[PDB]
């Protein structure tokens, strides 16, 4: 299987419910936390 | 402790919004609050073409 | 937003729709679009 040309439509996933809950403001810490410590890119290496 | 640039002008209210090509950082996310990004970056490399 | 569910973990996309519905922490892995094709296995066509 082969990819296309330039890629489009550059956005992002993250996560987010109803707003009854501050819960999204650790998400985005334990995004960041995760982002200095080098854990997205052990799930890359584990899936990706 | 205390901020100075954009985030010490924001910081001290001096400046309401802020506007400029500035990361994502956590000690920022203590003290602002980080909107929707409008263009990713991250640890890239760049080599030669040859 | 029927209150079944509490949180959703999925790699779903944020249009304006939903956003407007409720909101959403960082995006945790950035994305792109891209069709893809079961390429094609090269051969040279001639008679002979
Ligand atoms: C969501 O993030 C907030 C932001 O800190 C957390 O709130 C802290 O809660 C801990 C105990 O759970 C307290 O010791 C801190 O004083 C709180 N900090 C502040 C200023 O809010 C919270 O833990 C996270 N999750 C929850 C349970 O909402
Ligand atoms: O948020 C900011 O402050 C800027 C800073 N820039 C730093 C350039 C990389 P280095 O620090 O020189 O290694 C990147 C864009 N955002």
């Amino acid at each position: 299987l082969v990819t296309t040309g330039e890629l489009f439509f550059r956005s992002g996933f993250g996560i987010g419910m109803r707003k009854d809950s501050p819960w999204k403001q650790n998400v985005s810490l334990s995004i960041l936390k995760s982002h200095e410590n080098g854990f997205m890119e052990d799930l890359d290496k584990t899936w990706v | 402790g205390t901020w100075n640039g954009m985030i010490g002008e924001v910081v001290m209210k001096r400046a309401y919004m802020a506007v400029g090509s500035l990361t994502i950082n956590e000690e920022r996310s203590e003290v602002v609050d980080f909107s929707v990004p409008f263009i990713e970056t991250g640890i890239s490399v760049m080599v030669s073409r040859s | 937003l029927s209150g079944q569910a509490d949180m959703i973990v999925a790699p779903l996309t944020i249009n304006n729709e939903r956003a407007q519905y409720i909101e959403f922490s960082k995006p945790f892995k950035y994305q792109g679009l891209t069709i893809l094709v079961k390429k094609e296995i090269p051969r040279s066509t001639l008679d002979s």
